[PDB]
């Protein structure tokens, strides 16, 4: 029953004995398999033989790790200077994409849509472009509107450039104003290739027919992170640190965590516009996530700039590698407070490399953040046995199997692009490992196989506040290590904590 | 500091119509009004909102689109089928396990809610078209998921642009693999928003499930067989209501479709009585079953004290004196509850003010909830309502009340700091920067992660929580000391 | 049986089958009590008719959360420039005090004994200063040795200063080496004592007989902090921002947080010894402790300082208090940047608010930090209802009790100064609460009574590294938010994970 | 590059001398050496002096006589309530660190992991502390009813203010009926944790033997012992057992890991006591033998040839029967020490380790090093007597350098000389060793890892050596850019 001294909700009033008879006197009559052909089946999904079969899946994906593009462009021009996203096609893409974005890092998301219906297919959706635009810029009062694209809008083949110069023809914007635009298929890769799409369409406006007044500061793209908040200020501080002159290009850390304090801010921080503007000038540009910019660093090469792509650095080797590079760029050397850290860094892992040895994970999410943990995971004297990104490619799996060979510990290991969460379950419940490692997806793979889950990936829905502090740099790799260390000591007290039977292990010093 | 509310409320309309383009002003002027005094069950209050009508192109609307309205919203709580959404990843993978529409099973094994099974169309898929893939996927979840009792096809947008024949295939792979196929033409491009989806996936239940031969002629009829028809579940609010209407002395055949097997849906045309709680979302198959089946409906609600005593009441009063004791009886074994929920809570929450904003029914559906706490609603709308909706809502809000159908971003945000209601009920998209205001919000879609709303015991989790959102000490922290 | 592709140590490899059966064999023999005595005994022990008898106790201390005064002593003087903490005394002492810091740190911590043995009983400890002083000088090279005491040298009663100046005269140590000392009682107080004492010890030394040339600067001093390397990071770059002069006095943050780069650093940072000098100069000095201070305030008050206590700040209300004070001292505004910082602080717990609204909470620790942490606690809507401190006094029994009635959520609250862990787990058998916020010791809490623990006070040996963290402003404000709900949240899961039978509640987003 | 090992450990021994001034060098000299050739057999021969007063203000390592007698002798006893009779520190440092693991409902059945204490406010120490003693004795029989004895741990201060904890037993035990042990290991008496041994074997005599026979009823066999000082560090003790009752025998009592009050109090039954720990715990055999004619033999069970020898050894004692029982074991377990040498030791051999430890491991795990190629060219006791250091010759060859309660001062300059691939020893001296960049595993806790005893520990043992050396931290240490 109910009580109002001790209220209960869902999850305990529901085990209340009358809410259980009448749940089983319900289930009397749903024509549900019998408890034992349940336990059958259960037990077969978790075979070798269940295994096969759904590897040799060819059409169906079961719990894809993976979002479509115009997420990814949405992220991206979230970043720029008071920019609206302007999704170009159907409504319900928008208020998912805002949703999503929303649940992740609970604060707004905004964007806005052209409301493309059913008679765009016969017409087109001109009319939706000039009007929308107008609409989008008299009411939230952008400085830019970055144009992306549903999958209806693709399908139609709306031209995008010419309808934006109608809209501008008719009013609805200045004639200065910018509106860079992008296609966005959802039909083609991933989140991240959308990322890649839109960004190229920004730096494209804003380059195309320049040449560049050369100088020496390097621009630097983060990529589409879950982390971005924490990441790009631990990227920031570095940056400050080394005295590098540097334009990051997408910085969604203050869009993405504004106050509250009275006002909504709906934009806030981000890349300002001449910046973009001016960064055709450097003579570097840097990706943190090489597959979220393969068309953007071709087109900066486009203009002599020379690229370099990292792949989501997590750890003491990789973030060595980004303040190298930095240190070439910039001819600063790496200052005495970083090496510090660095050293920190080291202690840490020396002190607790006992219970990270040997230790065997499943890594899941986009191909660079499964590379960065699985390097990350070597570095420890850990197993990264499983990696998989569905959106990975072959190109990625070569990548991974260079890192396997580069140490002792990638021995067992292997990297499957292109597989899906139904995939991982197999492998967890077939090939044991001690810890999963992946975003909120992943706890029915801990409910499924009994792997525990450490949430490091976006989307992030059921744990709060993560994306505020860094994985990247020094620092952050010593958050990685101490959360990591802590999901193994919650087990370790978990598993030793039975009085007279388990408890004999329940040390008080680790 | 003084204001008369219904003028301040047709100021505030005029404030933000003065910040459109005259063409979208002209477009939003027809959807937001104030409520009028009712001619001299009982209307308080009058208006006309023009409604159901497309959104206008770059105002951000917070609607979605008729895949959400039917894989989202009718089919996908549908816990022993398998629910392909069929197109590319993006559709699936944001609604997936976003909906709390609980239900009992072991996911995976038995039932399939809390996934998303996709088509994952690429480029070829386009081109070529995927009803080739679509079989095929067919034949991998009868192989993968051999305890499926059904499989839908949601169609997003590509489907119908392509033009896929997904009805073909799903006659085809009936009678290959002997399980009902029910393909959905609830393309994002048809219609407005969720509603047309409901209706369009209302449709296939008619046109795919009660087709054919009868699959459950032993099931035992009694008297007092009903469906609940519009209640999914959202935290357990279908459970909650079940055991009220068990506890009056009916027998629920089903519930649509939370916690729903395909099972209790087939069975439906056997009950005597469809009670709806969402009239937006299954009115349409109500009045199909009226016509073929001969089985009258009626609308009820169970929000709150008020309600539920006189829904009970009402359909009670459609059987007999067994049934109305009952009620009587049930009403009387949660008076307890019901008293000890408003001595505490009541004198807290009394006196505020709420604006809500929900999709289809909500807007009107809680008010009666809220009065029961001694709060006032300043402001409402719907997403998707219809006229009929907008009709009803004369119901349940008085003279005064701000009115907004399919508001737009800037109105809303507008309105509310305005307004400073006490709280703001509404989505998720719009909760984040109500709080940055200071101004308390809950969710009513989701109910915030908790629930049960429905039914008595759902009323003290809902007094609990508007009490827990409103009277916390965060609100005093907002102003640093020395600003 | 063991295996060699699969190592088994202590925890799973007594779980094997032949080890059970040699257990149960050794058990026929052992005279244990029957199992069904033990269960009669241990369910005895969770009533209210035992938990009146366990108040009653007037004599034995059982699972007590206090250490004795030398240890506090160990722990102010390692925050000073090569500074060496010579223990005259037992050397017994000396090895405990240095393992019990070093298994919180994860760190070295030196110190020394004069090695006091049962010939000092009869003749008194003086050889044993002349000498010890002599070798740690010369041995160490201290900049400073700070003399502190073990029980047996408080009862033999040696002259310390009088030892002191004798030793000098034999050339143990140059006259104008600064050799301060404290007397610290083990049956005095607790290492919150010691610690004041051993400071008093320390700024007398350097004070005594100067008149002060008057300054704006604050002198501020941590107290005895678990958290020291975190949080005085964290104070310093707050004071930094606000554009403060000060001196911090003690400052370990640096000590106890060496780097592993190939030199093992006997001593490191620490307020240094002309700094300490000087700090007679300033016209403030606060504590951020005030059970770590008191007689150390009143001496800087006979040198006319305006002296302020806090009781380790914690959250927005007591960071916000802190910085007033800082402003009210410094005449400087606070920054835009942490007024930024304090917004996003306010947004995370709005955006978290209803998984803490309502939670109870049992926190013990020292007293400042207890006061500290149920403050937080009111602050979101929690209740901290079993409040314990060992080492509390009745004036902190007062203190806490205006602290509960400033706050509806305080009702019910109760401070138990003197109590000990064996008293806390009858509370937490009785009136169950949701979490329990304490030290390691702790665990033996959340094994008897399954409440679960949330490690924020020292000592803390069987999690690594969470003291390089702050929890002190408003950065470890959102530390110890999120902390409290990943808790939370980790419990909700578990709660739920059961398939077809709790998961009906397994959400995906929270 | 190039070294004579014996002359290049004499040169650290110079250098560290040197640092000191004048007094304390003539007393540290004595105390470190460098092991010579030998003229069962000895490796070594060695002149260290040993067991005598530290030099103040160097930085031992040493504990006291009460770490000794509560953190070693009497704490691990599991239904015995063991109180910490002074102020609130001895009791709280040592609570729950020594990993002497047992089986039991702990504050309800067993009291191992607890601190209780007298905790002594200056009233105490100004009136006397024996009237609050009485008090807590009745409180302890009333909370804990089930505790089978209390034991009474006497801090510094006890002695030093005249009380009389001896009467207070005796008057209690009369009263409650329980056995109330005073033990008098109070840290100003003697120089070490090594007297704290002595003392609390006397009382284990003194006030459990020294009593009348509570098992009258115990039947006995001819293969009944009692394993003598194996503390159970991380099961040790357990892993242990399984061999010897494999073998044929039955163990009365493991002395006092895991052990119950009873199965102290029977020991006087046994037909023969097993010593491992010798420096802890020969007092008591030694008494055993003389007044209940119990022979005792000293055995070591850290790696294969020591567990092979020591079952040879043991079963020798008894008859064919057992003989061939250690025979059956040590076939039994073959295949697995096969296993564990053909992994690790490829891994592991010809690296070299300095150890430092209390009373017995020292030398007592040379072999298990050994057994996987490793070699020890540095060790040394805290608290070990001169029959330690002779013992020690056994195990360690010519050139070793070896330091008797060595100084921190030293220690680190011989680390920091000889560079071992490893060091083993404790919690004070890991974590400068590790900011060294050298690998070092815990001798004393086992890295909160083990067993190491037995078959079934050495695999323990050796994979827990292997993932401290051969581990990716090290060459991370220098940065890239350095
Ligand atoms: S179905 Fe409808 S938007 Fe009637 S699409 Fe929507 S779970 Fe709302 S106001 Mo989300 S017509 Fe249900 C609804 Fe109401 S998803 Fe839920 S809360 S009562
Ligand atoms: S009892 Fe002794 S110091 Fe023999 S006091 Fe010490 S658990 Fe050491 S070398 Mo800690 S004579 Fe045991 C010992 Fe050895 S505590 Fe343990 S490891 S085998
Ligand atoms: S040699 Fe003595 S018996 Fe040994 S450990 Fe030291 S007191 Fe104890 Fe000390 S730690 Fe504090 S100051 Fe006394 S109470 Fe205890
Ligand atoms: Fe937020
Ligand atoms: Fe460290």
């Amino acid at each position: 029953p109910q009580n109002v001294d001790k209220i209960l909700d869902h999850a305990p009033l529901f085990r209340e004995p009358e809410y259980q008879e009448m749940l089983a006197g319900k289930a009397k009559l749903e024509n549900m398999p019998p408890a034992d052909k349940v336990v059958e089946i259960a037990d077969w999904t978790k075979s070798w033989e269940y295994r096969e079969k759904n590897f040799a899946r060819e059409s169906l994906s079961v719990n894809p790790a993976k979002a479509c593009q115009p997420l990814g462009a949405v992220f991206v021009a979230s970043g720029f200077e008071r920019t609206m996203s302007f999704v170009h096609g159907s409504q319900g893409c928008v208020a998912y994409y805002r949703s999503h974005l929303s649940r992740h890092f609970k604060e707004p998301s905004s964007a806005v849509s052209s409301s493309m219906t059913e008679d765009a297919a016969v017409f087109g959706g001109l009319n939706n472009m000039v009007d929308g635009l107008a609409n989008t810029y008299k009411l939230y009062d952008p400085k830019m509107i970055a144009v992306s694209t549903t999958c209806m809008a693709e399908v139609i083949g709306d031209d995008l450039h010419a309808f934006i110069q109608t809209a501008k023809g008719k009013g609805s914007v200045p004639e200065e104003f910018d509106v860079p635009f992008a296609h966005t298929p959802a039909f083609v890769g991933s989140h991240v290739t959308g990322y890649d799409n839109m960004l190229k369409g920004i730096l494209e406006h804003f380059w195309k027919g320049r040449t560049p007044v050369p100088n020496r500061s390097v621009n630097i793209i983060p990529g589409f992170d879950g982390f971005a908040v924490g990441n790009n200020r631990e990227l920031k501080r570095i940056l400050g640190m080394m005295g590098v002159q540097y334009t990051i290009l997408s910085d969604v850390s203050d869009q993405f965590d504004t106050p509250s304090d009275g006002e909504y801010r709906m934009y806030d921080g981000g890349t300002k516009i001449e910046a973009a503007r001016d960064a055709v000038n450097a003579d570097y540009t840097i990706s943190l996530q090489e597959y979220c910019t393969p068309k953007t660093l071709e087109y900066c090469q486009s203009f002599g700039q020379k690229t370099a792509s990292f792949h989501y650095p997590l750890g003491i080797g990789a973030t060595d590698d980004l303040l190298q590079k930095l240190s070439e760029i910039s001819g600063k050397p790496v200052p005495q407070e970083l090496e510090m850290e660095r050293g920190r860094l080291v202690d840490a892992l020396a002190d607790s490399q006992a219970y990270l040895h040997g230790k065997t994970y499943a890594i899941y999410g986009d191909p660079d953040f499964v590379y960065g943990m699985a390097r990350f995971i070597l570095e420890t004297g850990g197993e990264p046995k499983h990696c998989l990104a569905t959106n990975g490619s072959k190109a990625w799996e070569a990548q991974m199997q260079e890192l396997f060979d580069s140490s002792p510990f990638g021995v067992g290991c292997k990297a499957w692009g292109g597989k899906d969460l139904w995939h991982m379950r197999s492998l967890l419940a077939t090939e044991k490992v001690d810890l999963l490692i992946g975003n909120s997806y992943g706890k029915y793979l801990e409910r499924d196989t009994d792997t525990p889950l450490i949430r490091l990936m976006f989307p992030i829905f059921d744990r709060h506040h993560h994306h505020r502090f860094p994985v990247w740099g020094y620092q952050g790799a010593l958050r990685v290590l101490v959360t990591l260390l802590d999901k193994i000591f919650d087990k370790l007290d978990d598993d030793t904590i039975q009085a007279g039977v388990t408890d004999y292990s329940f040390d008080l010093t680790r | 500091d003084k204001t008369n509310d219904s003028a301040f409320h047709a100021r505030l309309i005029a404030e933000v119509l003065e910040a459109y383009p005259d063409k979208a002003r002209k477009r939003r002027q027809k959807h937001l009004n104030v409520a009028g005094q009712a001619e001299a069950g009982v209307m308080l209050s009058e208006c006309d909102v023009k409604s159901n009508v497309k959104s206008v192109p770059g105002v951000m609307t917070i609607r979605g689109c008729a895949y959400a309205g039917s894989k989202g919203v009718v089919w996908g709580p549908v816990k022993d089928m398998v629910h392909i959404s069929h197109g590319p990843v993006g559709c699936g993978q944001y609604s997936w396990s976003q909906r709390r529409n609980y239900y009992i099973g072991n996911t995976g094994v038995d039932s399939f809610v809390t996934m998303q099974f996709t088509s994952d169309f690429q480029e070829k898929d386009i081109v070529f078209g995927g009803d080739k893939k679509l079989e095929k996927i067919i034949d991998e979840i009868d192989e993968l998921f051999p305890l499926a009792k059904g499989i839908s096809v949601q169609s997003e947008c590509p489907i119908g642009l392509i033009g896929d024949d997904i009805e073909a295939v799903s006659r085809k792979k009936k009678k290959e693999i002997g399980k009902t196929i029910v393909p959905v033409r609830c393309e994002g491009f048809r219609g407005v928003s969720q509603s047309l989806g409901h209706h369009i996936a209302n449709d296939a239940i008619r046109d795919w499930v009660f087709d054919g031969e009868d699959k459950h002629a032993a099931f035992e009829t009694t008297p007092y067989d009903v469906n609940v028809i519009g209640d999914y579940n959202i935290g357990g609010d279908a459970w909650s209501s079940r055991i009220l209407l068990e506890e009056m002395g009916l027998r629920v055949v089903g519930n649509w479709s939370g916690d729903a097997t395909l099972a209790e849906i087939e069975r439906a045309p056997k009950a005597k009585l469809n009670l709806i709680h969402c009239y937006r979302s299954m009115n349409y198959i109500c009045r199909h079953m009226e016509e073929k089946y001969n089985i009258p409906w009626t609308e009820y609600n169970f929000f709150g004290p008020s309600q539920i005593a006189a829904s009970l009441r009402k359909i009670a009063a459609l059987f007999d004196e067994k049934i109305q004791e009952g009620a009587e009886r049930v009403i009387a074994k949660y008076q307890p509850l019901v008293d000890a929920v408003i001595e505490k809570f009541r004198p807290r929450l009394a006196g505020k003010k709420v604006m809500l904003y929900v999709g289809g029914l909500r807007p009107r559906h809680v008010v009666n909830a809220y009065n029961d706490l001694g709060m006032e609603i300043v402001g409402t709308g719907y997403e998707f309502g219809h006229n009929d909706d907008y009709q009803r809502t004369g119901h349940y809000v008085r003279e005064g009340t701000l009115i907004y159908d399919d508001v737009t971003g800037y109105e809303l945000e507008k309105f509310i700091e305005g307004i400073r209601p006490d709280l703001v009920g509404s989505g998720i998209k719009e909760k984040y920067p109500v709080q940055k205001m200071g101004i308390p919000f809950r969710q009513m879609h989701s109910w915030d992660y908790s629930g049960p709303y429905h039914g008595y015991d759902g009323f003290a989790i809902f007094a609990r929580d508007m009490d827990l959102a409103i009277n916390n000490p965060v609100w005093s922290m907002f102003k640093a000391p020395w600003k």
